[PDB]
């Protein structure tokens, strides 16, 4: 709410076939001490939409609790899967929460993306919601696919791939000379790992124990994490 | 110790004519020396013969953009007619002043045709003040473009002179305009849309600027 | 501080002719003149011209330290002086006083001799505060009212041109430029150099 | 530069048409004056959005006081009130300097308002970054009882050399007329460039020195 | 502005972009950062260009002047103690960042200067303020002992990547090969309405013919 | 101030230093180490055992169910099974919420250590501004644990004995007081079990 | 603070300045005399500011210019004598800095009649009229005015004396007491006005 | 800055301040009215300082008293006036302060003819004579030496003149324009002066 | 960065990190370690290597006497019984000198090591100021150092092997990369000897 204490690194979403891939190292700097090396950095609100965080760890953790009672609120009041809301929802309120904070100048910390499916053609998985506990893939046009942006200042906007913190200048350059679309899972993800390598080269505060987010037709799939090959 | 104001940087053209408006602006979003996206429109319809484009925080200018649609939308259901650009020109004048002491960075164009089928264009501060133009520009190319757009449309300092004018020359002179800009100024943009109004409705075109 | 006693400076180049032009204001505490004749454009040699903008007792302690060195090498070397070597010492000159500098934006204007026949080259610069060189072979402006004036001249300048339309060119570019600054303008002068003969005009301008 | 006198035939107003974001200028034409009720004017100087929120919500309250009342308001009741509601954001940044004027059951009246409730009343007075060159030429070529026409030339002469020596002030000038029956646009705008080729330098031989 | 610099197979390349800001306009589309120290060592770097320019200069004739005295090619090393000592006297206030290379009896060595007087010979390296776009790309196609043809296309992937992406930078991309003998500079390597006459008015007029 | 937490087999492990009882007791099963500025971490002490109290009474069901110095103290949990006892999140999460909403001024961090029933021994961090991480491994805090923080890594080992969490821990209070300025005086340790809590000071 | 008005045309120079030493809230006189410089030769030097930093400035330039005319046996030209004084003023405000503005006449064979504004950051140029102070503002549109031409010397006194009832009536020193010093046909006439 | 003085003595009571609008460096009037507060029945109000805040506060102030009387059907004290002004003056400083000083001034027929000063942090006290601004520190000594038991409004008079001259003649802003307010035999007598 | 050197039999070892070569050779058997501002600590290593090369012509006397990856360097001593190099007591001292006389602006860490005749292998610690202790057992600059100060302590042993300080020294470094932020790279470690010195890195 003062300042950045406990800190972040950076985030990368990209849209592809069969859905999207959101990357995050789990790690979490208190200023050049990198007191925690495995945090969960990506966070889930519902089936077919995450939230990004690359900043101050509190203001993270309380839109979390936000948004995931947010959703809450909208399976507690839901009678059909097209009355499940979508990225863009989510992303408009993140915006508006941003904008009230800076009016008030009471700041987060954070630069968010919100992104998923705004779509349910594909999958019957919102029609009998299950939170706790939990084919073949079916691919997704990227009109019905969205990422979105949130800066301190509720700046925000829509593309294809968006970045936050250091890889706003080493992966976009990077994404901006490669990425093509409809580019299979392989690809996607050898071009997350070259971003992040690089990032891992030249960025203190970021780490190689990568943690990857898929979001799909079969839903939020949280991989293991892996070390970087290097 | 956060100061809640940043340039996100760009223009926006106005031209108008006897009986239509040309309004231009750029389609990039940015930051201080880095660029967000390159498709990141700042022109907003207001009404059927009514837009507006800003320049500045791209939140403030969302925020208030949707804000003033909202009020229009209002207004049209409460009062059964939609509102002229005159009402939404004072009705932008007393939404900006709402919040003097911590304005909007928000540089605003308001465009349309009047019920008697007369171009007009509005051209805003920060805090509220606003008056009839036949051109104007905003944003962070504002110095580059005045200058030309005084050379072009009111002509002084010239003896010949020549006011035969059309919307074709009109629109070339705004691609042009946007061109030079682009071409000296690092926040312009890489893509540019030419919104068109006339008495038979809005019509909007698109252009490729240079993307350095 | 260069709003105080604001100024601008301009030139541009053409088809064996080349063109400066100034605003002739002077002014004090910013928002009041007082003088309707100060140019800003001295000449140092026979074709090379200099335009000094900023503050007003640095454009003319410059102008008397550039005059000094001119005239200096003229008088040991006995033949006239080029327009590259004084836009390097100038450099040098504006670099001397790299802390505590002259607040002066200067531009150099003039033409290059190759000997062979005899042909002119046009020349044209900028510098910073500093000495901060860059050539640019086309219209070059330098002075609070630069924006304006990059502005008006990319719509207006048409490559190599004749000198009446150099000199039209020049003159609607200044005159549009000025209009748009406030503490910049109260007359103007258009200076048109050739190897035959240098034409120097007033404009009409709002000056006022 | 605003501008305001008395004299036989009412009262005389004028304005300069410049704009400026600081050392450069948004538009060359804009209106400083504003119809407050059909026998009131009042002229606008230093914050733009400031002073042309606040006549504007003086005309209303004028409206409201008027339609009640059935009787037509007083200059120095409008100018109690503005210096009253602008006295109220006192300390917050505003720089409204207003002259208002206007015929009522009284007489002619004028009376000068500033962001810090200064309420002045007089029969002269000028507001902005040229106020001292046209207090200047007035007190030195301001009588009663002359002419109409001396006496737009006066003030048209007064705003070009307040126009003359501020960057500030210029575009051009707007010379409007007030008498028992409403106001008379003498002058809706007329350029300072041929005013000057007239003024000081007649014939067009060689720049013009001082 | 960005600048880059790169050691290859017995030769080093240099890169930068042509374009120069006064704030957030443009005043030159088509400047040159790099500049000739000496027949086989070169620079470019980024911050007032004024300091550039004279700092360059003086290590040019300094280095011309040592050549001439001792009479043996010159060194990288030497540029560098120069530099390093001129910039730390003056407290940093000097502030040009500056990517030297060459190619001197030791092989080519590419070095890196700092404000504040440190250095720090690198491979590869880039400055200004769209730096970090462009060596991205570097070390991720970057390799040990290239062809000329794949560093120049190289250099053209740093600069052209950060002249797309950093407003402050843009324009043509310069290269220059330096080499134990000769060189070569490709300065545009890549590259990627009239008046009638009478229009204006006047009030004077004097026309002076030149002898 | 040095502060560390460990988790030990079938247990959990807490310390601190004595120089300015930094070691508060809100529960039985619920100890809380406090780091940071005295007066902060006191008055939210206060606070949060007013809000354990307060769930405390709460949760209760209606009827009947279930038919040098080595100073050392145990004492027995008074509730079996975990009945009533509130959770070591809940607890946690609240002091985030407290610290978050007021982080302008509360400056302090607090590393929490109990018994749960649902999830067994944990160890939970609450930084400065309100960030909570759960340690499986080890908690660190204060200026004197800066230094231990490579010893620690080193020397921990995934399932450790009760005797081997002990030694390690007090070496590592003992490398901390002995590094570090602004720590010394007798430590203090508290070992929280599964069905027992025992407090042994050290004054060496 | 002290005003300072000056005015030229053909065959005549007039300067003019209130006659007051100021000393916090009060005045020590009303008929200050260390405004004014007498060169030798159809020369002037009017300064305004700080009594002391007028005092040193006028005096040492003064001296100075003494010290060429009575070295070389000749008249210094009017624009040595400006250019002289703006290159002191200078070099000074660069290391010690006096603050007080000029006012710069005289009489050349060469050149005439003519005047030099300079401000105390040494911001000179030839100009027909100007002034200095918070009374140039309420002074200098008034020479506008009525300057023209081929003008006279009492015409150019009726011009100083409208200044005079308008810093009199409406500045807020309401300055009464005055010092003139005309030049014309090669004579330098002081007067003392009082409105 | 704004010059108010004040004079009281057996059977007199005398108020006096220039008449001057000041904005910025220049004079909106020198014929002033926004000083003086003539309060129902014998009594009055001197305010100096910033034209608003002595607009707000006398207006204020005297609207409150009228009301005073009007509710009640009797004439305020004066005592009561100059503390309930002392009262409402420290009331708002401590909250939106009102910078501007005050001389209370009336005639009662229990206290008799009675002056009150009063600062802009409501420093306030009987006395027989004071002054306010810049020019109390040119007039308040002639007060003492020429103020005596058993005074008369002629000698009153001749003292006001006398501090009107020195104010003119010494004070920076040579203040000519004065107004005066008589209080004496039940009238109060205003008198313009211009020395 | 982050700063580490220790004193084994026979011989003394340096290691530094990566980031921003921290070791610098003034002469065959003194090697000195750089922490602190870039600048600074070049330009005091351009003057002490100045001053090394000075009194080592200096103290020469007239006539004849004496009738992952671990890649390797080694260069053996050309000045055999060590009869002109000079005492790393001296330049350590003159060091001292110099950044004291302009401590205002100098702010480096600098630790020295070498090997002398007349007081066998030595380690000068130049801290920020003109204070230099001669440590017998090891020691520490840089941010990365403050985290092993205890694993060092710890263990470290009077009479330590080549292999063993070998190991140590890379795990130190290692530990300090893993826990602080601004270290990394690959480690670089210098080992001096009686009669030789052996440069080598490791990319771990
Ligand atoms: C006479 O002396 C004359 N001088 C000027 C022209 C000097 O600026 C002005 O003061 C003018 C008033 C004005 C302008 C336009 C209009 F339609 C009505 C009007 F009354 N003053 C200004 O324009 C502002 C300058 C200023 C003065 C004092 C202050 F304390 C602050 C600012 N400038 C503006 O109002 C400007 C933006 C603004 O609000 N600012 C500056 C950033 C303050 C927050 N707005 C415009 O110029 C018009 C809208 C934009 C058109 C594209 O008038 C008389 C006295």
């Amino acid at each position: 709410t003062l300042g950045p204490v406990v800190t972040g690194t950076s985030v990368i979403a990209i849209k592809y076939k069969h859905g999207i891939m959101i990357a995050a190292d789990r790690k979490a700097s208190y200023g050049s001490y990198a007191k925690f090396q495995n945090v969960e950095r990506i966070f889930k609100i519902n089936n077919k939409t995450v939230m990004g965080f690359s900043g101050e760890l509190a203001d993270a953790q309380y839109l979390h609790e936000l948004l995931t009672r947010k959703n809450i609120n909208n399976l507690s009041e839901k009678k059909r899967k097209e009355d499940m809301y979508t990225p863009q929802h989510y992303h408009s309120y993140v915006s508006r929460v941003f904008y009230v904070r800076k009016n008030r100048i009471d700041p987060l910390f954070n630069n968010i993306i919100i992104a998923g499916i705004n779509s349910q053609k594909y999958d019957n998985n919102d029609d009998n919601v299950l939170l706790y506990t939990n084919e073949e893939y079916k691919e997704i046009h990227k009109d019905d696919l969205y990422i979105g942006f949130v800066d301190m200042h509720g700046t925000n906007f829509c593309d294809d791939y968006i970045t936050t913190g250091y890889a706003r200048y080493f992966a976009l350059t990077l994404l901006r000379d490669h990425y093509k679309d409809n580019m299979t899972e392989e690809e996607a993800r050898i071009l997350i790992n070259e971003c992040l390598r690089i990032l891992y080269f030249r960025d203190a505060t970021s780490s190689n124990f990568i943690q990857i987010v898929k979001v799909t037709s079969k839903g939020v799939e949280y991989e293991e994490p892996y070390i970087l090959p290097c | 110790r956060w100061y809640p104001y940043i340039d996100n940087g760009g223009t926006v053209i106005g031209l108008t004519g006897k009986d239509y408006v040309i309004l231009a602006a750029d389609t990039r979003l940015s930051l201080s020396y880095s660029i967000y996206t390159r498709f990141c429109p700042k022109i907003s319809k207001l009404t059927d013969k009514c837009i507006i484009g800003s320049s500045g925080m791209q939140s403030d200018i969302k925020t208030l953009h949707s804000l003033l649609q909202k009020k229009i939308q209002l207004f049209v259901l409460e009062h059964s007619h939609y509102p002229d650009i005159h009402v939404i020109a004072r009705l932008l004048c007393v939404i900006l002043y709402s919040r003097r002491f911590f304005p909007y960075y928000a540089f605003n164009i308001l465009a349309g045709v009047d019920e008697n089928n007369k171009g007009v264009l509005y051209n805003y501060d920060s805090v509220g003040s606003y008056c009839e133009a036949t051109h104007s520009c905003v944003g962070s190319g504002s110095q580059l473009i005045l200058p030309i757009l005084d050379n072009r449309v009111e002509q002084k300092n010239q003896l010949i002179k020549n006011t035969n004018f059309n919307l074709g020359d009109d629109i070339n002179f705004v691609k042009d305009a946007i061109t030079s800009a682009t071409e000296r100024d690092i926040y312009t943009g890489d893509k540019t849309l030419i919104y068109v109004i006339d008495k038979m409705g809005i019509n909007v075109n698109t252009l490729d600027l240079k993307q350095d | 501080i260069y709003n105080y006693n604001g100024g601008c400076v301009l030139g541009m180049s053409g088809s064996n002719c080349v063109a400066i032009a100034c605003d002739l204001r002077l002014g004090a505490n910013t928002f009041t003149t007082v003088s309707t004749k100060f140019s800003k454009i001295f000449k140092m040699n026979n074709n090379v011209y200099v335009g000094l903008s900023g503050l007003a007792t640095d454009i003319q302690t410059l102008y008397e330290i550039l005059r000094y060195r001119v005239n200096l090498y003229e008088v040991r070397q006995d033949a006239e002086m080029d327009v590259e070597c004084f836009a390097n010492m100038l450099s040098s000159i504006l670099y001397s006083n790299r802390f505590s500098p002259y607040f002066v934006n200067p531009i150099v204007v003039g033409f290059k001799l190759k000997h062979y026949k005899v042909n002119y080259e046009p020349y044209l610069t900028a510098y910073d505060l500093i000495g901060a060189k860059c050539e640019t072979r086309d219209f070059v402006v330098n002075g609070v009212t630069s924006e304006q004036l990059f502005g008006m001249c990319e719509s207006l300048y048409v490559k190599d041109q004749d000198e009446n339309g150099l000199f039209e060119t020049i003159s609607q570019c200044l005159l549009s430029a000025l209009d748009r600054d406030c503490i910049s303008g109260w007359g103007a002068e258009v200076l048109v150099l050739t190897p035959e003969k240098i034409i120097k005009k007033k404009l009409k301008a709002r000056m006022d | 530069t605003t501008l305001a006198f008395k004299f036989k035939d009412g009262i005389i107003v004028a304005v300069d048409s410049r704009a400026s974001m600081g050392s450069f200028i948004s538009s060359q034409n804009v209106e400083k004056i504003i119809e407050i009720n059909k026998n009131i004017l009042g002229t606008m100087a230093g914050g733009a959005a400031d002073c042309l929120y606040w006549e504007k919500y003086l005309g209303k309250i004028i409206k409201i006081y008027e339609l009640r009342n059935n009787e037509k308001i007083s200059v120095r009741a409008a100018s109690t009130i503005l210096s009253n509601i602008l006295y109220q954001y006192k300390g917050y940044g505003l720089c409204c300097g207003i002259i208002l004027s206007g015929y009522d059951h009284t007489g002619f009246n004028m009376f000068y308002v500033d962001d810090s409730g200064k309420k002045v009343e007089g029969n002269l007075f000028s507001c902005g970054s040229g106020s001292t060159y046209a207090y200047s030429i007035l007190d030195s070529a301001y009588d009663y009882n002359l002419n109409l026409d001396q006496a737009v030339e006066l003030a048209r002469n007064a705003i070009y050399h307040a126009t003359f020596r501020d960057g500030g002030s210029g575009g051009k000038v707007r010379v409007f007329h007030i008498h028992k029956n409403g106001y008379d646009k003498i002058i809706e705008g007329e350029d300072v460039f041929d005013l000057h080729y007239h003024y000081t330098n007649p014939e067009q031989k060689d720049q013009y020195v001082m | 502005t960005t600048i880059c610099g790169l050691v290859c197979q017995n030769a080093v390349i240099l890169g930068a972009d042509t374009r120069a800001t006064e704030g957030p306009i443009v005043a030159d589309k088509n400047c040159s950062k790099l500049h000739y120290i000496s027949k086989n060592i070169w620079c470019a770097g980024a911050g007032v260009a004024g300091d550039l320019e004279h700092t360059t200069l003086w290590l040019q004739h300094n280095v011309e002047l040592h050549r001439l005295n001792t009479n043996t090619q010159p060194r990288v090393s030497m540029c560098v103690s120069r530099l390093t000592q001129e910039l730390f006297k003056y407290q940093g206030y000097k502030v040009c960042a500056i990517v030297l290379g060459g190619v001197d009896v030791n092989g080519p060595q590419l070095y890196g200067i700092h404000p504040h007087g440190s250095s720090c010979l690198l491979p590869f390296t880039a400055l200004g303020s769209g730096s970090l776009n462009a060596m991205a790309v570097l070390e991720a196609k970057y390799r040990d002992n290239m062809t000329i043809e794949e560093g120049k296309n190289l250099v053209c992937e740093a600069i052209c990547a950060g002249i797309f992406n950093d407003l402050g930078s843009g324009g043509n991309v310069d290269i220059c090969v330096i080499t134990k003998d000769s060189y070569q500079h490709i300065r545009p390597y890549k590259e990627p309405t009239i008046y009638p006459k009478g229009t204006t008015p006047i009030l004077s007029e004097k026309i002076e013919y030149i002898k | 101030t040095t502060i560390i937490g460990i988790i030990y087999d079938n247990g959990v492990m807490l310390a601190c230093d004595s120089r300015t009882r930094k070691i508060n007791r809100i529960n039985e099963n619920l100890y809380v180490c406090r780091s940071g500025a005295s007066a902060h971490s006191q008055k939210i002490i206060e606070i949060i055992k007013h809000y354990c109290v307060s769930m405390k009474n709460e949760n209760r069901k209606k009827g009947r169910f279930h038919e040098n110095l080595v100073t050392k103290n145990k004492y027995f949990y008074e509730d079996k099974f975990n009945d009533y006892n509130p959770l070591v999140e809940n607890v946690a999460h609240i002091t985030k919420k407290i610290i978050y909403t007021n982080n302008n001024f509360l400056s302090c961090a607090l590393i929490f250590g109990g018994y749960d029933k649902i999830k067994k021994q944990q160890l939970y961090a609450v930084n400065l501004n309100g960030s909570i991480i759960e340690k499986h491994d080890f908690a660190v805090s204060g200026s004197g644990s800066i230094y231990i923080q490579s010893y620690l890594q080193d020397k921990y080992k995934k399932f450790m004995t009760k005797k081997e969490c002990f030694n390690l821990i007090l070496n590592c209070v003992k490398y901390a007081m002995h590094n570090d300025n602004s720590s010394g005086g007798l430590i203090r340790i508290v070992n929280i079990t599964k069905s027992f809590v025992e407090e042994f000071t050290v004054v060496n | 603070m002290d005003t300072l008005i000056g005015l030229r045309g053909n065959n005549f120079v007039v300067l003019a300045a209130d006659t007051y030493s100021i000393n916090s809230i009060i005045k020590l006189k009303n008929d200050d005399n260390t405004k004014f410089y007498d060169i030798h030769g159809n020369k002037c030097l009017l300064l305004g500011g700080s009594i002391g930093d007028r005092l040193q400035f006028g005096e040492f330039i003064r001296k100075n210019v003494h010290l060429y005319q009575y070295q070389n046996n000749t008249d210094m030209f009017v624009k040595s004598f400006a250019f002289f004084t703006r290159k002191n003023l200078a070099y000074y405000l660069r290391r010690n800095p006096f603050e007080v503005n000029c006012l710069i006449a005289g009489y050349d064979k060469k050149d005439g009649y003519q005047l030099y504004w300079c401000d105390y950051l040494s911001n000179m140029d030839s100009v027909n009229k100007g002034a200095h102070g918070y009374g140039a503002y309420l002074v200098s549109a008034i020479l506008d005015k009525y300057y023209h031409e081929n003008l006279t010397v009492d015409e150019a006194l009726d011009i100083f004396k409208l200044c005079f009832e308008e810093l009199k009536k409406r500045f807020l020193l309401t300055q009464i007491n005055y010092e003139l010093r005309i030049m014309y046909d090669n004579k330098v006439e002081t007067q003392y006005v009082t409105v």
